[PDB]
């Protein structure tokens, strides 16, 4: 968004085996990157 | 004592003198907005067209039009605001005109301070002066009471006063004046029995 | 003071906060939206910013007719910050002599206090009305005897000068 | 006007100036507000010459009244539950914009000390006090003087007083139980009261409301703009802000208005039916009106209005 | 505000946002006003049980 490439993470606990916990967090900025690209598609990396 | 202290002291009819003020200086601030600049090169409208030209003077007079009449209105709309008001005083003078003035109210502190008995209307400029004729209690006496009176067994009420506690001799008298009265049957009743009441003192009445 | 903390301007009493600011951000707003807390830039203390005390100025005076004698209210002003001065809820009002004889209202100031000229201008806490204590009892019967007429003059707006504003 | 508009800002204020007197009718009319307060405030509870006390014994024939009277087991001279209505029912951040709250002349606990006074003046001494020097009198003979001014004989009371001394005592219980549990019960304070929450907290968002201008905030627009165009963005500023601030005054006149119409109502009913005994029927709350009670509230006034409601029906045939 | 003052036009509307809270205290002014009548109307004729 507007010249702003920015990325957000959390760290908590969690105790579910299958799904999304219920309770709230909130995801915090981490850096602001100056980067004005577009931005479509992704795919996640696993090892 | 209304001509005295009204002629003497110049604030006594200031809740008129302020509504004429208020009146006249809802008036002489108008003027003084027409003296105002608004934002303008000149307050004076005369000037204005007399220092314009259409080409320029069209562009520039429009937002010199367009200020000045936000306050015209500001004025109007203000001024429905204190019409209102003086339109509920006057809601207020009309029913305190009818049943102060045309009548007898028997509202508490609806038609001055005291017991209401009458008024009368007063020209004034702009608007009315009523002299209101008021029953106001003075000089303070201490009476001992009772709930109720317990003559034959039967417990008497009084219809119209209250008992007064002279120390042997207890009299009845109505409600804003003292005047001791004999008790009797004319201006007590009777309705139900002493038994129940707490306090009666069982002193005696008469049977005329 | 008079305070810019990156590029937040504004004048007033810069005080130590205690709000946990979490390490990216850098100030607060309020209910009303405006600035009340900043971490300051080169230390990294947490500050709350309020503006300095101000309020209006009342003028307690007899008449020019009587006196010239005045005193001056600093509405809701706290004494210290000022430069006869009596603290109280509304404010410091100084040039008033504070008296412990409560009277009638004269000059309202607020708050609970009123000035009277009486002779000098004095300060004192208000009356709400003298003092009268009933002599209320279970057993007790007040009935007036003789009893004086009065007229009282209520005036009340029926008309305005019928202006027209074309 | 010249600190909410352009506040702690000399170019400003003399750039207002320019407008003439709508300084000098914005604060006069919002003074005229502030002392209409304090008038109606004063003629709603300041209208008894002095102020009653109860004695030290508060044996007011059997009638408790320890609930609506002052406590002095509270520091503060204020009502158990009265505490609750003013429990139940930001200034600084309201004062550094220049949007300051004038204090009372009365303060809460004078406001406690008028109910107090006022009450009491009620209880011992009927009608009489309003009228003049205040009688004493004790509260059964009152509810018998109230219910002949009703229309209603006197030996209902008496032969019935325990009972309704009984009900009496529930129905304030009632009344403490349903607005320490109803939030609704209390409605048309609530609203007063969120109403100017609401003028104020709309007020400081026009003070975020941009309005046309580059910035919404005061402050940035001086020390980015200078005279030559900050002039323009300025008279829009002061056109809109001005324009929200004639709004506000104008809100808080028709409200005033019907505050006033409500204040004169309020004397009316405290007069005619706290300090007197209303013939008017269902003016004074649903059913007969015996006799209404102030409670202090914040800035306003809860009345609890005693009536005759008739309960238990019964069928005759009738004549001329 | 936005129907009357800028009729099914969205860039109007965006461009009336910037006055803030004027058509929610307008439009909140005039929901009291129909508001208004019914609990007037409703103390006149709903009086009754
Ligand atoms: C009480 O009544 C008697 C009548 O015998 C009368 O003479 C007297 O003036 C009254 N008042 C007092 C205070 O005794
Ligand atoms: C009057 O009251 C007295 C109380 O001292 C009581 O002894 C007496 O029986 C009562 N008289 C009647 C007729 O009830
Ligand atoms: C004025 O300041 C002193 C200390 O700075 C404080 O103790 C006092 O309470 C203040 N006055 C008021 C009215 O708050
Ligand atoms: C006035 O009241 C204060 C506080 O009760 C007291 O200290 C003072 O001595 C009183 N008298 C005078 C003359 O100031
Ligand atoms: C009542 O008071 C008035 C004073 O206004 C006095 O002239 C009059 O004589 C008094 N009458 C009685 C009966 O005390
Ligand atoms: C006062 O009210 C309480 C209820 O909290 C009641 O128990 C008590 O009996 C009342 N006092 C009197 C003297 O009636």
């Amino acid at each position: 968004i507007d010249g702003y490439f920015k990325i957000y993470s959390k760290h908590t606990p969690i105790n579910l085996v299958r799904d999304l916990p219920q309770g709230f967090s909130a995801l915090e900025p981490l850096v602001d990157l100056p980067i004005g690209i577009n931005i479509t598609r992704f795919q996640t990396l696993l090892a | 004592k209304i001509q005295d202290s009204l002629s003497s002291t110049p604030s006594a009819l200031g809740k008129l003198q302020d509504v004429v003020n208020q009146n006249a200086q809802a008036l002489n601030t108008l003027v003084k907005q027409l003296s105002s600049n608004f934002g303008a090169i000149s307050s004076v409208l005369n000037d204005i067209l007399s220092r314009l030209d259409p080409p320029e003077a069209e562009v520039q007079i429009d937002r010199l039009i367009t200020g000045r009449l936000q306050s015209l209105q500001t004025y109007v709309t203000q001024q429905l605001i204190r019409a209102a008001e003086i339109r509920a005083s006057a809601n207020l003078a009309a029913t305190k005109m009818s049943e102060c003035v045309l009548g007898q109210s028997k509202r508490v502190d609806f038609c001055g301070k005291g017991y209401h008995l009458m008024s009368f209307p007063q020209s004034a400029p702009h608007g009315v002066v009523f002299l209101h004729v008021t029953y106001v209690p003075a000089q303070e006496k201490n009476f001992t009471t009772a709930p109720a009176i317990c003559h034959d067994g039967k417990a008497h009420f009084p219809r119209e006063g209250v008992f007064v506690s002279n120390g042997t001799h207890w009299f009845v008298t109505q409600r804003n004046f003292y005047e001791p009265q004999i008790i009797t049957t004319d201006n007590t009743f009777v309705s139900g029995n002493c038994d129940v009441v707490i306090g009666i003192v069982n002193n005696t009445v008469y049977d005329p | 003071v008079n305070f810019n903390f990156n590029g937040l301007t504004g004048t007033g009493v810069l005080t130590e906060s205690n709000k946990k600011f979490l390490p990216f951000q850098q100030f607060g707003r309020d209910i009303a939206d405006t600035t009340d807390a900043v971490r300051d830039p080169q230390t990294l203390e947490i500050l709350d910013i309020t503006p300095c005390s101000f309020g209006g100025v009342s003028v307690i005076t007899p008449g020019t007719n009587t006196s010239n004698q005045v005193a001056v209210l600093y509405q809701d002003v706290n004494c210290t910050e000022v430069p006869n001065v009596f603290q109280t809820r509304a404010g410091c009002l100084i040039g008033a002599e504070h008296v412990n004889n409560s009277y009638e209202c004269d000059i309202p100031i607020g708050a609970g206090i009123c000035a009277s000229y009486q002779q000098s201008i004095i300060a004192y806490t208000m009356s709400l009305g003298a003092e009268n204590s009933v002599a209320y009892s279970n057993n007790s019967i007040a009935i007036p005897t003789n009893f004086t007429i009065s007229v009282t003059t209520e005036i009340l707006p029926v008309s305005m000068t019928k202006t027209s504003v074309d | 006007c010249t600190m909410y508009i352009c506040g702690d800002s000399t170019e400003c204020s003399n750039l207002l100036l320019q407008y003439g007197s709508f300084c000098t009718q914005l604060n006069r009319a919002l003074t005229g507000i502030a002392v209409e307060q304090d008038k109606n405030t004063q003629e709603v509870f300041a209208q008894v010459k002095q102020i009653y006390k109860t004695p030290p014994i508060k044996d007011f024939g059997g009638f408790n009244f320890s609930q609506i009277l002052p406590d002095p087991s509270k520091p503060s001279k204020r009502s158990p539950i009265e505490d609750l209505l003013f429990n139940k029912v930001l200034i600084c951040a309201q004062k550094f914009n220049g949007l300051t709250v004038l204090p009372p002349l009365l303060t809460d606990e004078m406001i406690a000390q008028y109910t107090s006074a006022l009450l009491a003046g009620t209880i011992t001494s009927g009608w009489t006090f309003g009228a003049g020097p205040a009688l004493q009198i004790p509260f059964p003979m009152q509810m018998a003087y109230r219910f002949n001014g009703i229309g209603v004989t006197q030996n209902v009371l008496y032969e019935n007083q325990k009972l309704i001394a009984n009900q009496f005592n529930s129905a304030i219980g009632k009344i403490q139980d349903s607005l320490s549990s109803t939030p609704s019960a209390l409605g048309k304070l609530q609203d007063v009261v969120n109403q100017n929450a609401q003028a104020l907290n709309t007020l400081v968002k026009q003070l975020s409301s941009n309005f046309g201008a580059i910035s919404s905030v005061l402050n940035d627009i001086l020390s980015r703009l200078d005279p030559p165009e900050a002039e323009v963005q300025i008279d829009r500023l002061i056109t809109g802000r001005l324009q929200s601030l004639q709004t506000y005054v104008t809100q808080q006149l028709i409200r005033a208005a019907e505050i006033r119409a409500s204040a004169n109502l309020a004397a009316t009913k405290m007069s005619e039916c706290v300090l007197g005994q209303s013939k008017r029927v269902d003016f004074c709350g649903k059913g007969y009106h015996l006799m209404s009670f102030p409670q202090s509230a914040p800035h306003g006034v809860v009345f609890l209005h005693v009536t005759y409601v008739p309960a238990q029906e019964k069928n005759f045939t009738t004549a001329p």
